[PDB]
């Protein structure tokens, strides 16, 4: 009977009612459960079927397994290097200081080295889903904020911005800094520029480098990727950087770290970008839809191998960059996360079929580039995808003006 | 010939057999005026006065010497007028077997008539506004001139008829009228039409051109695009083939041919076929008894571009050909955006329907979906094939810039070009609106 | 009359113009280059562990106790001169009194070493207490420079100090925490072989140690830089043989 | 001293040096010579100016008056002139006073074009008709509480030609008036003491003009009537100063001198063969007098024609007279008039109210055709864009009415 | 009258309404030191050319008026940089090409050209006296703001105890970086303009 | 051969002047709202610096050098007064003699000339160029390269007030406030060259 009673209720927040202040907030409640209703009005009688809310729930179902996969990743290598550095009583003492371990002790999880597959993935779950809620509530109480004082109705997206914005940090960010980065993403890129459709940046990659430069203590360096309290280790771009293929080494076990651990997803790092087979997974299903762009992620593709190959060939004997392959830079750090999920961005990318080439050749250049030649940062796929969100534009203008001159020679 | 591959075909059920059966007689027709582009008129007849076929009924102020006579006899019953107090219609209810009657020629002197007796005819007889000019799709000048004047020998809308059908029954008029066509003109006559033979002309300007695909085919505007683009320094001429054989007819027997031969057609119509009929006919009339009990929406025209014909519209269009009815709807489902749908169209590939190929969908006028924001998923560049840039010039169009959208190529185009990107929207922008805004702030300014 | 009033009043303008801006540029000299000699005193007295305010005790201490030198880095021993006004800056810069240093001599990444350089002996009474030498090394964004006090046995630190550096405020920019920095007093510079034996160490360093400080926390990229400026210059190409003529005697 | 004489010495060298080199860069590259400007054709006498200055006011310079109104800077925008060939350009005042209306034959507001190159002009010869004179007024009187009907006599039995709707400009010199000397009857002298008018006084120390519409059809010689109202503070803020011009007039009697600029246009009526509504209100009884005696007298036309004045009370009318002395003759024109709140001293038996809810009511409501006439109206700005809004609701179009704001 | 001296401030602003000198606010208004110098140095330096081109208006070539112009500014600027390496050495250090760079600052050749080539030379001093104010205004808030925020102390005086001291507040990275100035003026700007609905540009 | 092209391409990305260095932003952010004004100004302001910056390094070289002229005499003071009337005098003779010789030209790009007649962008670059002590060649190169990157600034900001003719912008953030956002976002995204030592 949930039907009838949204029907009822519907004259309270309609204007002349008592209620008409929050007519965004029943709106976007109402048209959740059920569709609404509605008849074309002029001159095209029939219409498509599909809408921007399957346009949203479709990525935000594709990372799904990406999610998943982080938090069970993300618990197992706290529970390992946990075991690693503790034994006996103080690992004990260890456990009962921190709710994150002495809860999933509590719910039937174990912090020793036996545990299973589910004592990992409720840790990994207890670490992500609180970051997860407070990025969701402090989100959308700007965008509805936004939404009510200007007198319109809540657009889609906000769904896929949090999610996103919520698996790109380290699994032990501070609540208050994913707070403040979420409010800098959602308001100064998105919601002061008219909401959705109408901003020209990555809302969630502009929160994230809000919180790098900022605060970067706390997304960068050794102590921010293995959830485990006392321990400090590196990452594999950070390794590959300082010794190169010989240093990749998984300190917490002693094991080499193969070509198959950083596929599959074996490897620490930000939540969600560590799978790259679950990346694709989900990337092949939204790009079969055709909602996410195979031609920017070909670019992307061709503008990391052409430069990969370059610096492979010209070689260099100090910086131990330069022998890191193709298919080396693609199943480290967040590569495919960003050419997957984040470079797909409709709204930030270029609206020509030949300006979306070029905008994911940028990219894909631009991201091999801070990874070789910048020393102060391991990786570059925010700061690339942010350099090209300003040039996206300029590529369809140059495409535009060639297609403007065709139509003056009467050919076009 | 020339391919077009960027399209859509709907596939919609209810299409009709293509036999031409006889239709109902109609007691009552009209003129819809809100149907012709920047037209002011000046009523020549007050309700009660009794009228001939071929009488003038109303004339425009925009637009000096254009004519508009009535399609048959009998005497004016009603004339309704709207907000602001626009004319709506000007209905007459059919009497008396009175006529207006013009001169008569031969087969064999038609190509060597003048283009100013011609012209004079046309105006006389009211035939001159069968005639649209590209840009701005308006009734032309009596003292312009075009070089360019097509043919529209084909229809690739959904649930229309074949030319073909019907020119087979009236040949000779069709030529008759190409060669009047032919006399008109100061440049060609493209008669644009698909692969199948249709009755031809022996003269040298006139010439045949065939286009294969999906529809945006069957429209003038791709037509235009492919053989003579226009611009502000060149304007093309439209008509299709029915008029062809009205002016064929006017000038082989003196006498005005107000007949039609429409597609009743649509998911709820009991037997889609089609219909003889008089123009400007009433649909409440001619879709008596032939439609599914329930609440329909009645179209004169195709569901891409059409004119939903209730109270005082509900009469057929001087430029539509056909007839379409479907049901509304109006009906809620709990996560209907949500489920996985094996009977729902769409161009992307998110439903189950795509899977099953050669499904006819029960389609109805529902928006599924409501009023958001412009999120380019790339549907614009799958359905159209023009040479341009969808996206761009569809945000230029929607945010109000006139002169960008003009160098984007505005003018080349009609509410009929952007029906299928109207079609294909996420946001449910309707584009056809924008469109003319755009276009009336252009022919103002200048 | 048109021609000749515009060049008049232009003449006129730029003699006025001209008159007061020189008076004031040549004026005010003495008194910047003495605005510019204070900042590095200050330095040094404090690097010294005197304490001193106001330009008059600034002045007065500088005087009294630092005894500049030049010290010639291939010899190790003191070679005449002014060195009140010494530039090691400038002279680096300049090929005539510079060299170019090989890419496996360059540990610092400096590219470039002045010939004769500069250092300050604190002096109580008549007798020498400790010595400071400038270092400097390059860091992840900028070129650190450094005073650092060796005591008279060549081996005992007694301060540093870091008076120049463009690192991220507080990650590498702590190169001038003073509880950074107090980790130095009493470490010891070359070990029982009059090796280079400082080491900034990742991850903490055992207490008690004495060639051991702590790395900066999240900065092993500005670590290494202190790292290489220090066991550079305390090589050969630095202040080695200086620092062992001054172990054996000589101060 | 010894780097102070060199820092002096180096400045002014320095300096004197770059001043040369300019002037020797400009005595060379900048080119000072022949500028003439052709207009209408090419009859060789032409306006030769040097190659530094402005248009209008080289136009001006020699016998050529265009309409201005504000001494220069583009705020009317009627100085509309021909450019077959000069400066290629629209500058601010074209995109807010000439806005689009795409000008491919060239006409430029001749305010901001460039004399420095060769200019080639085409003037209308209406423009070449234009004279000034010195005139004497004939008499000075209110017709209503607010209005005064300024009767000049044009010397030399000589008399302005123009058309029925044209606008002189009037001048007048630096001066200083005071209310008191006002020529207000006793029948007006009621709300003038009741605001405590008369403390009011100005005086402007420039030059000024303001335009006036002619009230007087063109076959009557010798005479230019002018019905000017003159413009007080808003009642909101008392303080400020009151119109200048407006003072000005009303402070003339019989026996002095005006002087006026020749015959501007715009504003005529159409010959279409329609019905002519005349809507009137204010001090816009003047081209509503020379609309509807031009007709009826010089062209005598058989156009339906009407006449609505919206007055205030039955003292706020004139001209009563004499517009039925046109009506009682002429049974093609019918005028109406009414008064929005009369003072019981009138017993008005007519209409009331304003004067669309009027003219509406009484005869367009059940009218045949009301988008087949013409509307010609002047009033103030409460008046007029009351009435455009009901003839647009009534299906009527801005090219059928014809309106004549009073520039303010 | 205080009309010319207290319009600039808020009913005229040089960098929120007539945009000038945006290059020296954005660029020292990460120390409140730098930014009170700077607007000291703007102020005295806009009233005294204003002063003397007042001064001078009538005699000025028309030909090479931009020359006599940046001559007496130059001057000024000039005196003012040796007087600042004399007595402030550590803020002329940190103010690194921008004491120069008053030169090019566009407040003063604006209010120079606009305003004291047509008055008399008492008013223009006010004038330039009210835009340095108006400029200052802007200097001083972003200031507080960055250097409240990015460092916690204020005039280099310790007001938020900083974590590495021994404190509770951790300092913004961002505030003593390049974008922060643009977000800060931005949002200063809708508040003016909130408060002013007068300032509000066209639709489009 | 390479010692170029490190200081170009450091001049155009890794110093931006338009962004890292905040030089010359009244006209970047006023005169930003068509491409085809931004291009012209851009051009403009490319021939203005390198025109500008190598003739004020050999003036100071040859004159106003500590030692340069005369032994023991520094007449260091004049900088600034020299820098200005060198750039003044160049820009005016620039639009002169485009004016009478290049009318197209002199519409192309002389109209954007009286606005970086005097401009914190050059007098930056000139004041760098003196901090920095460059060669002839070097400061042709830096002139050259921080042109093209103010350039490739300015047209980039152009291009997205172009694009977002689409927005909704608060009626307090109309113009000035969202193009200081837009700015700041900018800056954002040029900080990728941050770490890079070239
Ligand atoms: C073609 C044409 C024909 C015209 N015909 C006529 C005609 O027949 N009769 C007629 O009367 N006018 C006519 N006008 C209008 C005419 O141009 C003047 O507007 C009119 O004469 C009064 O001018 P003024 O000098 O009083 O205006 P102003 O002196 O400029 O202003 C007068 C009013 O403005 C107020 N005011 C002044 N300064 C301010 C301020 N700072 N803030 C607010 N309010 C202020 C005064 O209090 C006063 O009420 C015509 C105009 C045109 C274009
Ligand atoms: C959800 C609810 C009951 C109320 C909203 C209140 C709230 C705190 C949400 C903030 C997040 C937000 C604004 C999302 C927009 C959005 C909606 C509402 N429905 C969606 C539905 C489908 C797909 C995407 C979206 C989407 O993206
Ligand atoms: C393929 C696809 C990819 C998307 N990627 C992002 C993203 O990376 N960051 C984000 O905040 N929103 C993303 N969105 C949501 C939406 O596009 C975003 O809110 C707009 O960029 C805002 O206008 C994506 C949506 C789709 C359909
Ligand atoms: S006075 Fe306004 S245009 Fe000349
Ligand atoms: S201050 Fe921005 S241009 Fe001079
Ligand atoms: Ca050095």
């Amino acid at each position: 009977g949930l039907k009838k009673f949204l029907e009822d209720i519907e004259h309270h927040f309609e204007p002349g009612g008592k209620h008409e202040k929050w007519f965004a907030l029943y709106e976007a409640a109402a048209t959740l459960f059920y569709t609404p209703g509605l008849v074309t009005k002029r001159s095209s009688h029939v219409r498509d079927s599909v809408d921007l809310k399957r346009i949203m729930i479709m990525v935000w179902l594709a990372v799904f397994p990406a999610m998943f996969w982080g938090m069970y990743n993300a618990g197992g290598q706290a529970i390992a290097a946990l075991n690693h550095l503790y034994s006996g009583d103080q690992l004990a003492a260890i456990v009962a200081g921190n709710w994150h371990y002495w809860l999933t002790e509590m719910l039937g999880g174990t912090m020793s080295s036996d545990a299973g597959w589910g004592s990992k993935m409720l840790l990994g779950a207890t670490y992500f889903l609180p970051i997860y809620a407070t990025v969701f509530i402090v989100g959308g109480f700007w965008e509805v904020l936004f939404c009510m004082v200007r007198k319109h109705e809540v657009n889609e997206g906000f769904f896929v911005t949090s999610i996103l914005f919520a698996l790109i940090v380290p699994p032990t960010l501070p609540l208050w800094q994913a707070a403040l980065g979420i409010t800098f993403g959602v308001v100064v890129a998105k919601e002061v520029f008219g909401g959705t459709g109408r901003n020209f940046l990555n809302p969630a990659l502009a929160g994230r480098a809000f919180l790098f430069f900022a605060y970067p203590a706390q997304i960068s360096g050794d102590l921010v990727w293995t959830a485990a309290d006392g321990y400090s280790g590196a990452t594999a771009l950070s390794q590959w950087a300082q010794g190169g293929a010989g240093a990749l080494i998984n300190n917490a076990t002693g094991q080499t770290i193969t070509w198959m651990d950083a596929f599959i997803g074996n490897i620490p790092g930000s939540i969600g970008e560590v799978s790259t087979l679950a990346l694709m997974i989900g990337a092949a299903f939204i790009v079969y839809m055709g909602i996410a762009s195979w031609r920017i992620i070909g670019g992307v593709m061709i503008g990391m191998i052409l430069l990969s190959t370059l610096f492979n060939v010209i070689g260099s004997d100090t910086n131990a960059m330069f022998n890191m392959p193709w298919h080396w830079h693609l199943v480290l750090g967040g590569f495919a996360f960003g050419m997957f999920f984040m470079a797909t961005d409709p709204v930030s990318a270029s609206f020509t079929n030949s300006g979306k080439w070029a905008y994911g050749i940028l990219i894909g250049v631009m991201c091999v580039l801070i990874r070789v030649v910048n020393p102060a940062y391991p990786e570059g796929m925010m700061l690339a995808i942010l350099f090209a969100n300003l040039f996206a534009p300029l590529f369809d203008h140059v495409v535009v003006e060639r297609n403007i001159k065709r139509r003056l020679a009467r050919y076009g | 010939m020339i391919t077009i591959k960027k399209g859509l075909d709907l596939p919609i059920a209810g299409t009709p057999s293509q036999v031409i059966s006889d239709g109902k007689a109609i007691k009552k027709v009209a003129l819809l005026g809100e149907e012709y582009v920047g037209m002011r008129p000046t009523m020549h007849v007050r309700v009660g006065d009794e009228v001939k076929k071929a009488q003038i009924l109303f004339e425009d102020k925009k637009n000096p010497g254009v004519k508009f006579t009535s399609p048959v006899s009998g005497k004016v019953v009603e004339i309704n007028r709207g907000a602001k107090r626009v004319l709506q219609s000007v209905v007459i209810e059919v009497a008396g077997d009175d006529q207006v009657t013009f001169d008569k020629f031969e087969a064999n002197q038609l190509a060597s008539l003048n283009r100013d007796a011609i012209k004079t005819q046309l105006v006389e007889s009211g035939l001159w506004t069968a005639f649209r000019t590209r840009p701005f799709s308006k009734v032309p000048a009596i003292d312009s001139t075009s070089e360019a004047i097509f043919v529209t020998a084909m229809d690739t809308n959904p649930l229309a008829a074949e030319p073909t059908v019907v020119i087979n029954e009236q040949s000779e008029a069709f030529v008759a009228g190409l060669d009047v066509l032919s006399a008109l003109t100061t440049g060609k006559v493209y008669v644009c039409k698909k692969g199948t033979s249709l009755p031809r002309s022996q003269q040298p300007n006139v010439e045949e051109h065939v286009f294969d695909g999906p529809h945006p085919a069957g429209l003038a505007g791709t037509h235009m695009h492919f053989l003579y683009p226009v611009s502000a320094d060149h304007v093309a001429w439209s008509i299709n083939y029915q008029d062809v054989i009205a002016v064929g007819q006017l000038f082989l027997t003196g006498e005005l041919y107000t007949q039609r031969v429409v597609s009743l057609a649509g998911p709820v119509v009991n037997k889609p076929r089609l219909v003889r009929t008089v123009m400007g006919a009433s649909l409440e009339q001619l879709v008596d008894s032939e439609i599914m009990p329930g609440e329909v929406r009645i179209i004169s025209g195709s569901v891409l571009s059409g004119t939903k014909a209730t109270g005082p519209h509900a009469y057929l269009g001087r430029y539509h050909l056909q007839v379409s009815v479907l049901r509304e709807g109006r009906d809620k489902e709990l996560f209907g955006w949500a489920m996985p749908g094996k009977n729902k169209f769409s161009v992307t590939r998110s439903f189950l329907g795509h899977l099953f190929k050669g499904q006819v969908y029960n389609m109805t006028t529902t928006t599924n979906g409501s009023d958001r924001s412009m999120v380019p998923i790339g549907n614009y560049e799958k359905v159209m094939p023009l040479d341009m840039e969808p996206t761009l010039l569809l945000r230029d169009l929607c945010a109000g810039d006139s002169d960008s959208a003009v160098r984007l190529g505005a003018l080349e185009l009609d509410e009929e070009d952007l029906a299928l990107c109207t079609f294909v929207c996420p946001g449910k922008y309707e584009y056809g609106q924008l469109l003319r805004e755009c276009l009336d702030k252009i022919e103002k300014e200048g | 009359d048109s021609i000749k009033k515009t060049l008049f009043v232009v003449i006129a303008l730029s003699l006025v113009c001209s008159i007061i801006v020189s008076a004031a540029a040549v004026g005010l000299r003495d008194k910047q280059k003495e605005n510019a000699a204070l900042d590095k005193q200050s330095k040094i007295l404090q690097v010294a562990g005197i304490e001193a305010k106001g330009s008059k005790q600034i002045v007065e201490l500088f005087n009294k106790s630092i005894e500049p030198r030049l010290v010639d880095f291939n010899t190790g021993d003191f070679v005449e001169g002014d060195a009140a006004n010494y530039d090691q800056r400038k002279a680096a810069k300049e090929a005539s009194e510079s060299i170019k240093l090989t890419a496996e001599q360059d540990k610092a990444k400096i590219q470039r070493r002045a010939n004769v350089g500069v250092v300050y002996l604190v002096k109580d009474g008549d007798k020498t207490s400790k010595v400071i030498l400038p270092v400097h090394g390059n860091g992840l964004w900028s070129m650190m420079y450094a005073f650092v006090a060796v005591e008279t046995d060549g081996n005992t630190v007694s301060g540093l100090t870091y008076y120049e550096q463009g690192e991220t405020p507080g990650l590498g920019g702590e190169v001038e925490n003073p509880a950074w920095r107090a980790q130095w007093v009493g470490k010891k510079l070359f070990d029982e072989n009059h090796k280079p034996a400082i080491k900034i160490v990742k991850g903490g360093a055992p207490q008690g140690s004495e060639h051991g400080v702590d790395g900066l926390s999240g900065a092993t990229l500005t670590s290494n830089g202190v790292q290489n400026t220090f066991d550079f210059w305390l090589g050969d190409m630095g202040f080695g043989p200086f620092l062992t003529k001054v172990r054996d005697g000589g101060l | 001293m010894s780097t102070i004489i060199f820092g002096v010495v180096m400045f002014t060298l320095i300096i004197l040096a770059l001043v040369l080199v300019i002037l020797f860069a400009k005595s060379k590259l900048v080119p000072t010579g022949d500028i003439t400007i052709s207009i209408n054709g090419d009859p060789e006498k032409a306006i030769v100016t040097q190659p530094g200055g402005k248009l209008l006011t080289a136009l001006a310079g020699a016998g050529v008056f265009v309409s201005s109104a504000c001494g220069g800077g583009g705020s009317c925008g009627q100085c509309r002139v021909k450019i077959k060939s000069g400066g290629g350009d629209i500058l601010p005042t074209e995109l807010d006073h000439i806005s689009k209306g795409e000008a491919r034959e060239g006409e430029r507001l001749a305010c901001q074009v460039a004399v420095k190159a060769d200019m080639d002009l085409e003037l209308p010869e209406e423009i070449f008709g234009v004279k000034k004179w010195e005139c004497t007024v004939i008499s000075n009187d209110n017709k209503a509480t607010f209005i005064k009907e300024l009767k000049l006599a044009i010397p030399d039995g000589e008399s302005v030609p123009f058309r029925a709707g044209g606008y002189i400009q009037i001048e007048a010199p630096a001066h200083h008036v005071k209310y008191a000397d006002f020529d207000v009857p006793e029948k007006y002298r009621g709300d003038w003491d009741k605001f405590n008018l008369f403390r009011y006084e100005s005086k402007v120390d420039e030059p000024i003009i303001r335009a006036y519409s002619m009230a007087n059809y063109p076959e009557e010689f010798g005479i230019i009537m002018l019905n000017v109202r003159i413009a007080t503070p808003p009642p909101n803020n008392p303080n400020v100063p009151p119109g200048q011009m407006s003072s000005y007039i009303w402070s003339l009697k019989a026996g002095d001198k005006c002087t006026i600029s020749g015959p501007f246009g715009e504003f005529f009526a159409k010959d279409t063969d329609a019905e002519m509504v005349f809507i009137g209100g204010g001090a816009g009884m003047a081209p509503m007098r020379s609309h509807i005696f031009d007709q009826l007298k010089r062209l005598k036309s058989k156009r339906k024609m009407s006449y609505w004045y919206g007055a205030r009370s039955k003292r706020e009318m004139f001209y009563v007279e004499d517009f039925d002395g046109l009506a009682a003759e002429n049974d093609n024109f019918v005028w109406h008039c009414a008064l929005s709140d009369p003072q019981p001293e009138d017993n008005w038996t007519g209409y009331t109210g304003f004067i669309h809810n009027v003219l509406y009511e009484n005869y367009l409501k059940d009218h045949e055709a009301p988008e087949d006439c013409e509307y010609y109206m002047c009033g103030p700005p409460m008046m007029n864009a009351a009435v455009i809004n009901m003839l647009k609701n009534l299906g009527v179009e801005e090219e059928n009415i014809l309106l004549d704001d009073f520039g303010g | 009258l205080k009309k010319s001296v207290l319009a600039p401030v808020l009913d005229n602003n040089p960098i929120a309404l007539q945009v000038l000198g945006v290059c020296s606010a954005l660029a020292v208004t990460t120390k409140l030191e730098t930014a009170f110098v700077m607007t000291l140095a703007v102020m005295f330096v806009t009233a005294l050319s204003n002063f003397f081109v007042s001064l001078i208006r009538n005699h000025i070539p028309n030909s090479v008026r931009i020359i006599v112009q940046m001559a007496i500014i130059a001057s000024l600027v000039i005196v003012v940089d040796q007087i600042l390496k004399a007595y402030l050495y550590d803020i002329s250090k940190q103010l690194s090409v921008f004491v120069g760079l008053i030169i090019t600052n566009c407040i003063v050749m604006g209010r120079a050209e606009a305003f004291a080539m047509k008055s008399e030379p008492i008013p223009s001093f006010i004038d330039g006296i009210g835009n340095g104010l108006g400029y200052g205004f802007v200097l001083m808030t972003v200031g507080f703001f960055r250097e409240l925020l990015g460092s916690g102390k204020l005039f280099g005086l310790e007001v938020l105890p900083l974590i590495s001291n021994g404190g509770w507040y951790q300092p913004n990275g961002l505030m003593l970086l390049a974008p922060s100035a643009f977000f800060l003026i931005g949002f200063m700007i809708w508040a003016i303009r909130t408060f002013k609905p007068e300032q509000v540009e066209a639709k489009e | 051969m390479e010692h170029y092209i490190s200081l170009l391409v450091k001049s155009i990305f890794i110093e931006n002047m338009a962004l890292s260095f905040f030089l010359g932003m009244c006209t970047f952010l006023a005169v930003s709202k068509k491409v085809k004004t931004s291009f012209g100004l851009g051009i403009a302001v490319i021939v203005v610096l390198t025109i500008s910056v190598p003739v004020n390094n050999l003036v100071y070289n040859l004159v106003l050098k500590p030692d340069a002229l005369v032994e023991g005499v520094d007449l260091s003071f004049l900088n600034f007064i020299t820098f200005i009337g060198v750039i003044a005098a160049l820009v005016q003779i620039l639009e002169m003699i485009l004016d009478r010789f290049f009318p197209p030209l002199y519409n192309a790009l002389g109209i954007f000339l009286p606005l970086i007649t005097v401009n914190c962008a050059i007098f930056g670059g000139v004041s760098f160029m003196v901090q920095r002590d460059y060669s002839f060649a070097e400061s042709v190169v830096y002139g050259f390269g921080s042109g093209v990157g103010w350039m490739l600034a300015i047209v980039a900001l152009a291009g997205i007030r172009e694009k977002m003719k689409y927005s909704d912008v608060p009626p307090g953030l109309r113009g000035l406030g969202i193009t200081f956002i837009t700015a700041g976002l900018m800056a954002l995204g040029f900080m990728s060259f941050s770490g890079v030592q070239l």
